[PDB]
This record gives structure tokens, C-alpha cells and sequence, in this order.
């Protein structure tokens, strides 16, 4: 993931 | 003795071979507005060690399987034990199948289930997304498995090393398109029980991780291309987006990026096709699902007419980043989440290389320095930082896994990998990289495996010599947090290292096995000539004649900031670099012209140089034409503006910045043929954007003139916007500031009808630039109205208003006054009180403002502060640090600006 | 049974005949910086009733008389009793001489004393005043006896009815000039004990009151004129002021004003000369000492070059006011302070008549309406008001006497006397006025004596008929507080009266002997034609066909607002007046064009008309060229701006005012030949000042254009200010608002070198108009510096900054933050926290701002709030009333401005 | 007096 990831 | 179903890690007794999965989203809700999906799966697995229990992940799934929650069969002629019972254990997210006897090593089993879950609007697992096509509300079904949500769509061994093949089938409305990792096997066929539905089966995936699966049902359309090797490339989006041409830039760059990576990795693209899809409001940004990469729309789509160049840069870099993973991360997968930094850090570095290939005139690689290096150094120069590595046994729960996805992992990850490639040389780095990918294809690794493969390449050549093993060197950069300041005394050539912290009074309590000493690659340039490379060993102090200068000689370390460290010099060598920059700046690489600024302001913060020395390093900017050094100054000085823009320091500060920027403004005025044509490459366009922004915001009459003329011209012919997208944010803002309700109301009308998010964002931001109190308050009153300002834009708008020196007290009053929009904004959306608090309190730097903030906090008794609870404690501590900094710096800074503004 | 020396009123047993008084100021202090004066006096008095005690006033005097504090002798061959003892009783301010036997009726006695007091810088009694002549600090000695301070300079029967002749002698440095009520008897002679001093004796005064004595020792010089009757007229000031010509306007008007009053009063000016003197910083304004009138400099002096026309108006009116008293007040003196209103109210009315004589083209008489009538109606329409009259026995202490000098006494006094003259006719009023002055010359009276003399003139003619006696009519206007609203229903001609209060929810608890009914003179005009006069008797309701209209007919009451009341009509008659004003405004006298505005906004406040009806009454202003109606609108709307200038109401409000004022701006632009020559008479100059102020402050581009051009022109040639003094306050303010630190710093330099108070005031005010937060805060930081901002200008400057919508939160924060400049500003100056609090809190109109103010008050525990202690309670109650008004009015007012701004 | 009087 890229950006706001979890 | 603990029961295995109460442990967060799966047993190793059973390993999956392959899965069949059929999913059926119901895009029409039931009577109560519940949307569901149904599914059926069969997992085939192999017994490695005897066990009488099967533990597999399951989250938020209801089972409707005949009998127990699963049916269990033997493969081939294997016997199977009877099931005793099945239960769900919510905490550890398991489906647990208790057996009446043991499975046998070497035997394979098939476990079948039927299930259903909510197709929620929660952006997790198989979920729904709603968007408008005109009059109409559309709903599509899509996936986000990363990290631990594959198990929310079907029962699976949901750990990244437990790879398997997947045969996916989607059952969907017959007029929609179904996509997954692999191409469809053929045409869709009618569902016999209801032919309003169709069935789309996909080819078997390669062996792969559950977190990389994807499947999507929508009305989307594509633009396409077939690469020379037969790989089909498609960009998918809303029909209207496709028809407007917004998919074209993505399509343009994708082929070249895939070609670059196949070559860079010495490995063919491992799939038969590449789909990339633009999803409306996908909150995660982008996700690298293997063969079907998802993006937020505004990150993949590009409207040339209305988009800025920085906008274009984001598209190509985000694509390069995701495509990078199609080998590094997806073909070879890190065994566990504790090594996430290697996967994300690697992609965060090589995104610049892939993008540079697609846009070779843009010099994109340089952007990692301000974008990642200095960015992450801000948080890695804190006592509260953490090492890149984390022991695997400390990362167990889904929450612990989520904490791996931070700035350190991505940006310090990128920075140290870039460093490593550089001191290896790219050619040698690529050789070990290839060796690693070839050895571990379709398998799993740890970071030690990459180091071993890089070591193999080092050991197979004679040119590049290291002071230790790759692993021993990288251990210094991965097992302990932070980074060193390297300090040079050029009188003697003595060189020292110590752990760099911005706050010189900080106590570091995290211990390091290395005592915060690093092994440091140090390039250097002397009088503009490259010197031999040097390594600082794990010693506090050393000496070398490389760093010893003659009185008229200058030396400068860390060329292009390839090393993850900052550099200080004695004052004499600083003055010499300054003279050089003033007399022939071109002798120093552009990235180092920026470095001198970045580093010295950080050193001033940490009390290692006087603040006036950092300021002295901006004096050369009047003759600087390039983007980066001006960006360094602007980033390093925004805090000065934040602290001083209400004080007697501001006049001389603005005067100084006007003096520095005027020659640049003038330059572009001529170069752009009176602002009618943009500079050619990216960096120069970026320099122009910053020059105009700086000129206008510091009150250069010629910039104000330009902004008023352009906005006046736009207002007289609204359908023909004469302002290039690169310049809009400044031109809009400055012209609104200069004008009154005519400009404001006009921009508001433009905002209310804007169709494009990016243009709407600039208008919203520019509306906050009014210098009329009444317009700012009226605007604030709009922020809580969903008919006028989207709730998701509310806090951001208030913050824009707060950014206006005049809007500061209006916003602060508004926030305190309306704080009880918390009892209407935690369970019906998030809002982000945290960001709001930070934004509105950012300026606070007096005991008086500190007292106010304390008194506001005294609406404690009830109401509290939800998700920004401590975003309030942080505000108190930040204000104290601001009070202290302003007190120590005010006089000195005032007199420096006065002294230097003519 | 109480001892007479513990009673505040003097006995009537002894009455003074004549005094010798010699005073000697010592203008060089002693070693500790104490300045003193010494004196010797002899009072001759007559015994009316036997008494063994002499009680005379004395305050802050030390006695050095040989023996007891006095020596007592018989006049002629009268025996005198021996003194038992003398004592001072501080509370009642007496010197008490206890005798061993009784004084005898019909006998005269002489009492001699020698004494000294501080020549303090306290503006009371015989006091010192310090001022600069270049390098040098000058000190002069001067007097202020009014009300009860003659006794602070020498022992005297210090009550106004106890009149006597005075022979004054001054002993002074031989190179200074000595002045008193009367001319010097001849040349000064050397003091034999030290000829560095001289002795100046003055001719015997007429019989006069102690509170009207004056004597002055200074370096002042004069300009002079000898009137045709031989009266010497002189204007005295600092040598440099005289040499600059600043005394000339005062000299010009004085002769004509004295001539007008001699004729008006049918009585020769009762003294051989008239001196008027300009004193630096005389805090009382002006004082009517008989033959030697004192003024604050800036009130008597006039600099044509730098002074505005309003400035000129103040000079001539202040002079007319003081000269008026040289007959009314000084020749005939009210017996006691409870009748102060008659003396000050009379002067406050006839100042306009005397000034009009000196400037007959200016139409000055009209100015009493906005200046006194509507001004005092604001405070007389409160439950907390008070009647003009006060029983004499309730006015005893010096504090009780001081309370007589308020707005009611001066401005309602003027208003009711003007009313009385009007309903009498001036000719008849003047006849009784003459009769009164002739009967009581050199004596004492009460208001009943004037009424009796006016009644005599009424009774001696047949033309003017009254519904009752002069006394019965005036009793309604003097014995009860307040005034009525007269309400007319024009459908029936019904007319009603009731006590008018602005707050309709107010409880009046002061009882009236008349039940708040008046006898009311009512002039009226019907379709622009005067009707017969009408008197409303002491009835709630009456009917007359004078007030009954035909459907196309309009009627309007109180021509020129000669009556002390406000008028309401039914809505139909209002709409008709409106139509008239829109179609031919000239049919309605200019004062009534203003009245319609003044009255209707007050009626709206009291909920007797809708606020939109008051607003409707401003619609005619687009065609209005004259000063007064525009002034009415501006005064009535400043509260609207105060309440709304931070809200969504402001855009439409400014838009409406731009629309209304543009045609006037245009008019003056042409009339003034492109602003190069001022209109001819005063009212038109005033109209132009207001038009420009209104245009500029509401954002009329053409006004902003003019201001920038003029200020730019001034900055390019600083010694030649191109801006006429009338226009400076607007032009300065608007140009500073439009500009930045260049205009601000320039105006600051001009301020720092300004030699003239009035020009310095305009600059200080204009500097507060900047729209840069940082300049306003820097300016605030200057306010507490006596090197940059005089302490006496500190609070006023902060208030100017607060007036700026942007400066509002800066000032409020500054005040709260620096409130602990109270523990450095009560015993070392006053400051005036009261005015500061009012100014900075004036805008508050929300529950949020109310909560802040309460929280500020919670720095109660210590510090308190000195002299504005409750100026803080008033702020809380005012804010509540503001919250309530804004809540009831916001919607209606918003939509009205929107609706009417095109 | 006129102005600020007592
Ligand atoms: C999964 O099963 C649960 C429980 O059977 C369902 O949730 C229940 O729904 C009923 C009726 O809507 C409500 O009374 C309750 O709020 C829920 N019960 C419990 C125990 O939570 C749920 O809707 C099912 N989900 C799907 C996708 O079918
Ligand atoms: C995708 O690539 C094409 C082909 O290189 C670009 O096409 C050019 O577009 C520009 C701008 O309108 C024109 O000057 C040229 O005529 C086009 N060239 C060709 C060969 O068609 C196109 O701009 C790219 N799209 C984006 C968004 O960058
Ligand atoms: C992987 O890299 C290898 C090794 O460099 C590449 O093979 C070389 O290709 C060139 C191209 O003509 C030949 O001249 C060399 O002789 C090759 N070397 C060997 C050892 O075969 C290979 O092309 C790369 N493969 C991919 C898929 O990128
Ligand atoms: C995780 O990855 C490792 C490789 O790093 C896998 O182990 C290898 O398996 C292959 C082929 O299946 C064997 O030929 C090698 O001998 C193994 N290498 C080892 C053990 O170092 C391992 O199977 C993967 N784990 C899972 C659960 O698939
Ligand atoms: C009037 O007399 C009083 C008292 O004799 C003087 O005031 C005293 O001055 C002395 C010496 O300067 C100080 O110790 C005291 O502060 C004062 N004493 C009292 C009792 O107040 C005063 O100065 C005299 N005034 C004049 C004008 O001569
Ligand atoms: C005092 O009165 C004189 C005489 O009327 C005024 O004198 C005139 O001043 C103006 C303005 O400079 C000149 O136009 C005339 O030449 C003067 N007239 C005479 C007869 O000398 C004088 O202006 C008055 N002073 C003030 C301050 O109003
Ligand atoms: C006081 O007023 C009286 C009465 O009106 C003035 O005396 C009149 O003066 C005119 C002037 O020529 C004579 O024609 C009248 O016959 C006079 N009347 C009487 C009764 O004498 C007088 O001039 C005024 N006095 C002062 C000092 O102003
Ligand atoms: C206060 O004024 C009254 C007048 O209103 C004075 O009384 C008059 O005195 C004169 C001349 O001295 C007598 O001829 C009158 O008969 C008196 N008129 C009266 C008593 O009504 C009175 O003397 C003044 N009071 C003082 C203390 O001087
Ligand atoms: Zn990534
Ligand atoms: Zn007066």
C-alpha cells in the first residue's frame, strides 16, 4: 500500500 | 500450553496449496439498506505435522455451510478424520475446526465452506464504493486485503509467507464487468438459477500471498494498449472519466515503466496483463494487488487542461511505485510484516527510477532528497523515533502490523536503500538484486536474504571495497534509530559523528547495541572537484586530509545527499561555501546548494550553529534560479513566518524575501515571454511556481499586479480561465486577498460548480485568503454545512482560514465555540480533530496563548476530545517549545532581517 | 444641636463686604521639589445676627499668622471680642474662630490672616502649570476656583451668593506678567525686601462670587484690540503661539460676540476689559472667570494652515459660551449649585447665538439639535436619569456639587431653554431676560426668578397666549426627568404622549409629581406649509384636526426640533413623508429631514416601529446634499456597523452605503473642482467631510483612488502637505489601510515630529487603520512607551486600534495581557481604564464573547480594576443587551440591506 | 466651567 496504509 | 487458537500467529502444521474462491456481491441492498456478498471456497492444504485441529483466519463472516461451518475431505485416496465441532474465535480472527482424530503428514486435504458478509462501505476486505453518475448513485464492489483483510472476504491462511494459487470466480450482474488479478478464462456465462447474473472465471494466479488478491465488479471502462511482448495494459475508470481522456497519461507511462523495471530487475514481468484502476475516494491512496493495482482516482487520472505539473509528477511516481512491487514485494515477498520497511522502502526509492525512465527530462531522482530524506529526518531526529527493524516476535496483532506502515518504514527505508545502492554502485546493486529475485521467486524472504545476495555480488568483483560486510554496515542503519551529524573541522581535517537530535536537551532512553555509532559513506567535493571516497568507521572521531583545507580552499561532504546524515563544518569553511555560492554557485551541485540550507537550519534548531549562520546560507538565493535550494529555504522558513508573522519581525522578513526573490521573478517574466509560456522541464516549472508564490505572498508589487490582471481577466470571461494550472493557487489567493466580495463571490460560484477535485481544492484554499474579517467569518459559517462544504473538507477549510493571519483568531474562536460539533462528529464520521487542533494552534508562541489553550482544555468535564484527545496535549507542549524558541531567537532574527533587507 | 462647623453650609450670621488678597507664587521649587505660594488676606464682614464664632472656608492652607490663625479687628470704632482659639475642621473645609464674646449685629469686622499652600500641579485653586519652550521647562501660576476651590487659595466665605468686592495683589518675578479679573492699577513696583520680585495691584472687582476669581503669573504675550467703547480685548498665549498667529481667530470673533451679547441682554458689558488666555493642557476645557476667561490652548488657539473647519467651529462656540456667562452667571449668579443647570444650560444654548453673530453664514444655530438635543436624549431616555432640578438641601458636599456638572445640566438645560425661548418668541424671551438681569444685577437668584420675569413680559403683551403660567409649563420640564414620545394617528388626528424610554422593558422607579405627563408645544407642517401652533395639555390623549390627514396629505410635527420630544406616526403617514423625501426633499426643513432619521431609530430601539421603517427613512439620502440628515444616518448606524462589521450583514450594508453616498461623492467632486476648493459655508464643508469619510470607509473605489493619490503625493513631497485639514482624517486613514509599511512608517515619522496636537491626533488615529496584523501589534507595543506615545494618549490609541475590525482581537488580547499595567497606572496617573474597557468591549455581541469577558473578570482575586471597576460591570450588561439585539435584528436587517443594495 | 467640570 501507499498513502494511508495499515 | 496456551491453546493455539488463542495465539496470533498461525500454526506451521498445515500449509495451503491452492484455493477456489467464488464471490457474489449483491449491489442492491435489502429492505433495511444492508448490502451483502456471498461466497463459497475450497482450500486445499498439506499436513506437515500431525494435528487434530485446523486453524484458518476468518473475520466478520457468517457460515451457511451444510453441517458444521466447513466440510472436510481427503485429496485422492487420503482418509479424513470426522469433525468434532467448528467455532469462531473473534479475538485472533480464526475459524477453528476441531477434529476427532489427527491429520497425517504428507497428506493433502480439501476444506469447503459457504459464507456471507456485509459488503460494507468500510474500505476493507470485499467492500462497496458509492459514487454519482449524474442523477444516479452507482455502487461497485472492490477489494482491499492489505494487511489482514483477505480473511474478511473468505477463510484463508492469511499470512504473507503462506502463498498459494487462487482460482477466482465472480458472480455478478450481467451488464457489469468483473476483474481480478488474472485475465478471465473466457466469456462470462449466465447463472442458471438467475440469468440476470453472469459468472466470470479467472485463470489460476501464480503462487502468491493472500494480501495481494483483488476482485472488482463495476461499470468501468478502459483504455488499452498491447505492449510488444503481448502484455495487455489497461487503465480502468468511470465511463465519463475515460471519455474525457483522463486515463491517457497513466496509459502513456505504464508501458515504459514496466519495461524499465523488467530490465532493472533482470526479470520478465511475471503476469500476462496489467490492469490499473481509478476508484472514487479510495482512502488508502494505492495498493499493489498483483495484476490489478487500485488507486484513488485523483492519483491515477490526469486532466491536462486543469492539472498542474506537480499533479502530473504524482501520477507517474505513484504508478512507478506500485509497478515496482509487481516484482519486489509480490514476486518475492517479505516473510512477515516486521520487514515491511524493506518492501515499502524499496518501492519508495525505485519509484523515482521508474518515473525518471518515463520522464527522462524531468530529473525526478533528485526529488527523493526533499521528498523523503529531509522529510523523514525531521521525525528520525527525535528521541521518540524507532529503528527500521523490529523483531518479528513483537509484531503479532493486526494493530501491531498496521503500525509498521509509517514514515520511517517508507521514507527512511527509501533513504537507506538509496544510500546502499550508491555506495555499492547501481550496477553492483542491480546484480545482487537480480540474484535475490531469481533465487526467491514465488517464495518468501527477510532483509538478511537481500544483504546476502548483495554480498555475493560484492564478493564476485574487485573494484568496490567496503570497510566491513554489507550486513554489518546496514545493521548500523537498520538496528538502531536515528542518524548522525557529521562534523568537520577543516583546520585539522578532524571528523566526528554523533547521534543527531533537533532538541539538544532531549534524553534518549532507547538503547543501541552500537552506542549510536554508524559506519558512514562519505563522498566529498573540494573546490568543486570530486575527491576520493571515504568511510567513517564506528568511531566518534577520526582524521583525514580529505577534510583538511587550505585557507582559501573549501570542502563539502555528502554529494547529492546520497548518505543518510547531516553535515556541520567550522565557521571558516561555512563562510567559504557562502563566498562560493555568492560568486559562482554553479560549482556546487544543486542538491548540495539545498543541503547547505536544510542542514544548517536543523543544526541551528539543535544549537550546533547560530541561527544567523543558517540565515547567512540563504543570502545566495538572489542569484539562484533552480527549484531545490529555494524549496529548502521556503520549507526551513515557514516556521519563522508562523512564529513571526504577527510581530515586528515580519516587515524586515518580507522585505528580505522580496529582495531575494525579485531577480528570480524578473527572470521568469522574461523567460516565460511575459508569463505566456511555461518553462520546459519540471524543476524549472517548480522553480517558477515557488518564485511566484514567494513574490506574491511577500508583497512584490509586480506579482500582485499579475495576479489582479489575470483574475480580472478571468472574471470578465469565466468560461475561458486564462490562468495556467501551475499558477492558480497563488494567483487565486493573491487576487482574492487584494479584492473584496466581487472576487470572493465569483470564486465561490466557481467552487460550487467545479467538477474536478483539484480545482475545487485550489478554490477552497484561495477563498481563505480574503483580508475581510466578515468574509472569513461568513466562510467559517459555511464549513459546517454539507450543502456548501463537504464534511470531509470542513476541517481542512477551517485550517486554511486559520493560516490567514487575519483568520487566525476567527478560526480559533470558531473552533472553541463549536467544539460541541464533537457530540455530532465522532460516530458519524471522523472529522480529524487532531489535524484541526494542530492547524489552529500552530502559531501559538506566547504565555498568553498558552493560558488560553489551557482554559479551553478546561471544557474537560465532559465532551472530552475524541480522536484528537492528545492532539491537544501535543499542542500544549508545542506551544511551550514555541514560547521558548521565540524568546531565544526574536532579537537575533529581527536584526538579521533588518540588517539584510537593505 | 449639631455644631455649625460640622455642617456643610455656612451660617448666615456673617456676610462679607470686601476682601484684600495678596498672593505670591514661588515658581522655583525648594530642594525636595516642593512648590509653594504664600498669601495674606483681610476680609471685612458684617454681623447680621449675634454669634461668638466665625466660620469661613479654608482648604489645604497652613497659617503663619502672628498669634492665632487670624487677627480680628473692629471696623471704625467697633469693639471686637478676644479670640479664644482658632482651629481647622478638615471635613467641612473650615477655619473656625471661637470668640470669648459675641459679635454685634450691624457692626463690621476685619479678619487678617497669613498663610501658605502647595502650588501643586493639581489644577485646583492657585496651582502651577509646566510646559516646554524648546529646550526649556516653563512653569506658570494660574487659578481654577470653580466650584469650591477659592478656599484652597485664601480663606473666604466660599458660597456663590456671598458676593463681595476683591482687591487682588500679586507678588511675582519682575520679568513676568501678572493678570487678574480687573486691570492693573498701574505699573508694577519692586518688592522692597527683594527687588527681583515685583508687586502688581489690580483695581477693585465689582461685587462678585469667589468661584469667579482668577489670577495668573506667566511669560505670556497678547494680541489686542480696543473696541469702539474703549473695552480692551486681549488674547493671551505662550510667546511662540502668539508669534505664529494662533491667537488671531479668537481676537477676530471676540469683539462681535461681546457686541451681540450686550445687545441681546440689553445690558452693557459690565467690566473695563476682557482677557482670554490659552493654557497648555487645562483639563477643565474653559472657565468663565469674570474678566479673565481661561481655556485649554487647543480650544482657544487656531492654526488656519493645519486646522479643520470643525476645529474653527469649536473655537468660536467655546468663546461665545464663556462670554455669555459674563452677564448670565457672573453679573446675575444662581444662589446655589442645585441651579447650576440654569447657568450652564443657558450658556449652552446662547453660545450658538453668539457664535452665529460672529459667523452668520454658517447656520450654526442648527447644530444644537445633533450637538445637544439628541445627544442628551440618549441619556434622558433611561430609567436612571434625573430631573434638571434638585432640591437645594440635597446638594451640600463638594462631591454633591460636582455631580451637578453633567450632560443633563448642560445639554437638556440648553434644550429646554431653547424650547422656552421659541414658544415665547425670542423677542419676548429677551424682554424678560433683560428685566431679570436688570433687577438682580450683582445679586443672586433661583430659576423661579427667571420664570417670574418671563411671566411679567408675557403678561405685558396680548399676542402670545400660553395654556398655563410659564412656571407651570417649565415645572413639567424641570421637576421630572425624561421626555415624551408624541404619537400621532393621522387617520383620526388623535395625539398621545408617554414617557419615552429606549428600553421598553425598563422599570422606572423614580416617581413624578406629574405622572410623567408634560405640557408640550407642538409646531407642525402640513404638505410643506406651516400650520397653526398647538399645545398638548397634561393629558395622555387628545385630538385635533391639525394632525388629521387626507390620504394623499402628510403631516410632520416639531419643526426644527424646537421641542424636547420625539415623534411617532402611523405607518401610512410615515410612507407619505418617505415619498416626499424621495420626490421633493426640499419641502421638508433640513433639521426635520434629520429628525425623521434620529427619531425613527430611537423608536425602533424602543420597539415602537419596526427597524425596517427606520432604515426606510434613509432611502432618500441618495439625493441629500446637506450635512444634518446624513449625520443623523451615520450616528444612528454606527451601532449597526459595530454589531455587524464581522458578519455576513456587512457586505450588503457597505454596498447599500456605497449606493447612497456615491451621488454625493460625485456632487462634491464636481462642486469642489476636482477636490481643489472647499465648499463655501460650514454645513456644506461638514457634508463633504462626511461624504468622503462615508465613501472611503464603505469602499467606494473613487474615494480610495483619491486617498491613495493624495497620500502618494504627500509622501513624494513631505513638507508640502497637499491634503486640506478637513479631509486629513479620512485620507490618512484610507491611504494607510490601502498601503503597507511605507505609508505607515512615513506617517509615524510625521507623527514623531508633529508640533501641533490636532495634527498629531489625526496621525495617531490614522496609524490604527493599517490592515496588517503585524503593524497593529507593533503599534500596540508602542502604546506603553512614553518616549513614543504620551501616557495620556495610550488608552485612546489602543481604542483606535480596537476600532479596526482586524485590530479588535489584537487590542483585546493586549488589554487582557497587560491588565497588570494597573499596578503601575492608578497612583501615577489615571489612565482611564473605564474608557479603555468600554472601547475594546464595544463590539461584543455573542454568548462566546460574553463568556470571555467573564473569564477575564476572573483575574479578580487581586489587581481588581481601579477606576473602571464597574466600567467592567457595564461591559457585561452591555454585551447581554447586544447579544439580545443582534438576535432579534440580524435576519431582518440582513434582508433589508440585501433588498436595498441593488 | 465647560468641558470637564466639577
Ligand atoms: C451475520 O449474523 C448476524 C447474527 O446472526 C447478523 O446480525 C444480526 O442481525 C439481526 C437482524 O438484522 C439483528 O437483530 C442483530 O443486530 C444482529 N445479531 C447479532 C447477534 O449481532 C448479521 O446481519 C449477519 N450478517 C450477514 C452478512 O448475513
Ligand atoms: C500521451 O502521449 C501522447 C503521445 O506522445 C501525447 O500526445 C501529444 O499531445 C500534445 C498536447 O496536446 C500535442 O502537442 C501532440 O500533438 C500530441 N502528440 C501525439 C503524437 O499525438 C499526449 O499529450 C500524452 N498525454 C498526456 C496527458 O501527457
Ligand atoms: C539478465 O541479465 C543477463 C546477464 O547480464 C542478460 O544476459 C546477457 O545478455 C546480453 C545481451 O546480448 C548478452 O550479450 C550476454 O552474453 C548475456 N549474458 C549471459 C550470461 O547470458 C539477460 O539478457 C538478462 N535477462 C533478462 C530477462 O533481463
Ligand atoms: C518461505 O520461503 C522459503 C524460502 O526462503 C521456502 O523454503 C524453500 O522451499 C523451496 C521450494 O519449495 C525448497 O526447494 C528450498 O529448499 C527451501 N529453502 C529453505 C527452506 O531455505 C519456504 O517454503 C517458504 N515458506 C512457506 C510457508 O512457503
Ligand atoms: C503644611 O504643614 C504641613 C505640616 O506641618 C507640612 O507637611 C509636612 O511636611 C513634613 C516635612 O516636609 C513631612 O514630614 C510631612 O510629610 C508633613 N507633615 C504632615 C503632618 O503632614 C506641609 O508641607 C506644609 N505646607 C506648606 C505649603 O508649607
Ligand atoms: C481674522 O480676520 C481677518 C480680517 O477679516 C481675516 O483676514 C483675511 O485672511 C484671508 C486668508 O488668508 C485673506 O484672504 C485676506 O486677505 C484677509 N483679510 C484681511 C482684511 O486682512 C483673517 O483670515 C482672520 N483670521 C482667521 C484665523 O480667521
Ligand atoms: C435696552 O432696551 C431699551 C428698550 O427697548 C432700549 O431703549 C430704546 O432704544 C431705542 C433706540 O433708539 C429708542 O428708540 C427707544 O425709545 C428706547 N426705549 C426706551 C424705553 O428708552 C435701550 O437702548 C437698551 N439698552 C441697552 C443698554 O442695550
Ligand atoms: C442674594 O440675592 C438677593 C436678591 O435676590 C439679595 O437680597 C436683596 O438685597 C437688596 C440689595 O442689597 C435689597 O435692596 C433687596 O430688598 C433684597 N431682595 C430680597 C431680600 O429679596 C440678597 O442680599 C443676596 N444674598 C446675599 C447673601 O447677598
Ligand atoms: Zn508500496
Ligand atoms: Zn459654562
Amino acid at each position: 500500500c501507499n498513502g494511508r496504509c495499515g | 500450553q496456551s491453546k493455539p487458537w488463542n495465539r496470533y500467529r498461525l500454526p506451521t502444521t498445515l500449509l495451503p496449496d491452492s484455493y477456489n474462491v467464488t464471490l457474489r456481491p449483491y449491489l442492491t441492498p435489502n429492505a433495511d439498506g444492508l448490502y451483502i456478498f456471498k461466497g463459497k471456497s475450497i482450500v486445499r492444504f498439506l499436513c506437515q505435522e500431525p494435528t487434530d485441529v485446523i486453524i484458518i483466519h476468518s473475520k466478520k463472516l457468517n457460515y451457511t455451510t451444510q453441517g458444521h461451518m466447513v466440510v472436510l475431505r481427503g485429496v485422492g485416496d487420503s482418509q479424513v478424520p470426522e469433525i468434532d465441532r467448528t467455532e469462531l474465535v473473534e479475538l485472533t480472527e480464526y475459524l477453528v475446526v476441531h477434529l476427532k482424530g489427527s491429520l497425517q503428514p504428507g497428506h493433502m486435504y480439501e476444506m469447503e465452506s459457504e459464507f456471507q458478509g456485509e459488503l460494507a462501505d468500510d474500505l476493507a476486505g470485499f467492500y462497496r464504493s458509492e459514487y454519482m453518475e449524474g442523477n444516479v448513485k452507482k455502487v461497485l464492489a472492490t477489494t482491499q486485503m492489505q494487511s489482514t483483510d483477505a480473511r474478511k472476504s473468505f477463510p484463508c491462511f492469511d499470512e504473507p509467507a503462506m502463498k498459494a494459487t487462487f482460482n477466482i470466480t465472480l458472480i455478478h450482474p450481467n451488464n457489469l464487468t468483473a476483474l481480478s488479478n488474472m485475465p478471465p478464462k473466457g466469456s462470462s456465462t449466465p447463472l442458471a438459477e438467475d440469468p440476470n447474473w453472469s459468472v466470470t472465471e479467472f485463470e489460476t494466479t501464480p503462487v502468491m500471498s493472500t494480501y495481494l488478491l483483488a476482485y472488482i465488479v463495476s461499470e468501468f471502462q478502459s483504455v488499452n494498449e498491447t505492449a510488444q511482448n503481448g502484455v495487455l495494459i489497461r487503465i480502468w475508470a468511470r465511463p465519463n472519466a475515460i471519455a474525457e481522456g483522463h486515463g491517457m497519461y497513466a496509459l502513456n507511462v505504464t508501458g515504459p515503466i514496466l519495461n524499465f523495471f523488467a530490465n532493472h530487475y533482470n526479470t520478465s514481468y511475471p503476469l500476462p496483463k496489467s490492469d490499473q484502476i481509478a476508484l472514487p475516494d479510495f482512502n488508502a491512496g494505492a495498493m499493489e494487488n498483483w495484476g490489478l493495482v487500485t488507486y484513488r482516482e485523483n492519483a491515477l487520472l490526469f486532466d491536462p487542461q486543469s492539472s498542474s505539473i506537480s499533479n502530473k509528477e504524482r501520477v507517474v511516481t505513484v504508478i512507478a511505485h506500485e509497478l515496482a512491487h509487481q516484482w519486489f514485494g509480490n514476486l518475492v515477498t517479505l516473510a512477515w510484516w516486521n520487514d515491511l520497511w524493506l518492501n515499502e522502502g524499496f518501492a519508495s526509492y525505485v519509484e523515482y527510477l521508474g518515473a525518471d525512465h518515463a520522464e527522462p527530462t524531468w530529473n525526478l531522482k533528485d526529488l527523493i532528497v526533499p521528498g523523503d530524506v529531509y522529510r523523514v529526518m525531521a521525525v528520525d531526529a527525535l528521541a521518540s523515533s524507532h529503528p527500521l527493524t523490529t523483531p518479528a516476535e513483537e509484531v503479532n496483532t493486526p494493530a501491531q502490523i498496521s503500525e509498521m506502515f509509517d514514515s520511517i518504514s517508507y521514507s527512511k527505508g527509501a533513504s537507506v536503500i538509496r544510500m546502499l545502492s550508491n555506495f555499492l554502485t547501481e550496477d553492483l546493486f542491480k546484480e545482487g538484486l537480480a540474484s535475490y529475485l531469481h533465487a526467491f521467486a514465488y517464495q518468501n524472504t527477510t532483509y538478511l536474504d537481500l544483504w546476502e545476495h548483495l554480498q555475493k555480488a560484492v564478493d564476485a568483483q574487485t573494484s568496490i571495497r567496503l570497510p566491513d560486510t554489507v550486513r554489518a554496515i546496514m545493521d548500523r542503519w537498520t538496528l538502531q534509530m536515528g542518524f548522525p551529524v557529521i562534523t568537520v573541522d577543516t583546520k585539522t581535517g578532524n571528523i566526528s559523528q554523533k547521534h543527531f537530535l533537533l532538541d539538544s536537551e532531549s534524553n534518549v532512553t532507547r538503547s543501541s547495541a552500537f552506542d549510536y555509532l554508524w559506519i558512514v559513506p562519505i563522498s566529498s567535493i573540494k573546490n568543486g572537484v570530486m575527491q576520493d571516497h571515504y568511510w567513517l568507521r564506528d568511531v566518534s572521531q577520526a582524521q583525514n586530509d580529505l577534510f583538511k583545507t587550505a585557507s582559501d580552499d573549501w570542502v563539502l561532504l555528502n554529494v547529492n545527499v546520497t548518505g543518510y546524515f547531516q553535515v556541520n563544518y567550522d565557521e571558516d569553511n561555512w563562510r567559504m561555501i557562502q563566498h562560493q555560492l555568492q560568486t559562482n554557485l554553479s560549482v556546487i551541485p544543486v542538491i548540495n546548494r539545498a543541503q547547505v540550507i536544510y542542514d544548517s537550519f536543523n543544526l541551528a534548531t539543535a544549537h550546533m550553529v547560530p541561527v544567523t549562520l543558517a540565515l547567512d546560507n540563504t543570502l545566495f538565493l538572489n542569484g539562484e534560479k533552480e527549484y531545490m535550494p529555494w524549496q529548502a529555504a521556503l520549507s526551513s522558513l515557514s516556521y519563522f513566518s508562523l512564529m513571526f508573522d504577527r510581530s515586528e519581525v515580519y516587515g524586515p522578513m518580507k522585505k528580505y524575501l522580496r529582495k531575494q526573490v525579485e531577480p528570480l521573478f524578473q527572470h521568469f517574466e522574461t523567460l516565460t515571454k511575459n508569463w505566456t509560456e511555461r518553462p520546459e522541464n519540471l524543476m524549472d516549472q517548480y522553480s517558477e511556481i515557488n518564485a511566484i508564490s514567494t513574490a506574491c505572498s511577500n508583497g512584490l508589487p509586480q506579482c500582485e499586479n499579475l495576479a489582479k490582471t489575470l483574475f480580472d481577466q478571468w472574471m470578465s470571461d469565466p468560461e475561458n480561465n486564462p490562468i495556467h494550472p501551475n499558477l492558480r493557487s497563488t494567483i487565486y489567493c493573491n487576487a482574492i486577498a487584494q479584492g473584496g466580495q466581487d472576487q470572493w463571490d465569483f470564486a465561490w460560484g466557481q467552487l460550487q460548480q467545479a467538477q474536478l477535485v483539484n480545482e475545487a481544492d485550489k478554490l477552497r484554499s484561495a477563498l481563505a485568503c480574503s483580508n475581510e474579517v466578515w468574509l472569513l467569518n461568513r466562510y467559517l459559517g459555511y464549513t459546517l454545512n454539507p450543502d456548501l462544504i463537504r464534511k470531509q473538507d470542513a476541517t481542512s477549510t477551517i485550517n486554511s482560514i486559520a493560516s490567514n493571519v487575519i483568520g487566525q483568531p476567527l478560526a480559533w474562536d470558531f473552533v472553541q465555540s463549536n467544539w460541541k460539533k464533537l457530540f455530532q462528529d465522532y460516530g458519524g464520521g471522523s472529522f480529524s480533530f487532531s489535524n484541526l487542533i494542530q492547524g489552529v494552534t500552530r502559531r501559538f508562541s506566547s504565555e498568553f496563548e498558552l493560558q488560553q489553550l489551557e482554559q479551553f482544555k478546561k471544557n474537560n468535564m465532559d465532551v472530552g476530545f475524541g480522536s484528537g484527545t492528545r492532539a491537544l496535549e501535543q499542542a500544549l507542549e508545542k506551544t511551550k517549545a514555541n514560547i521558548k524558541w521565540v524568546k531565544e531567537n526574536k532579537e537575533v532574527v529581527l536584526n538579521w532581517f533588518i540588517e539584510h533587507s537593505s
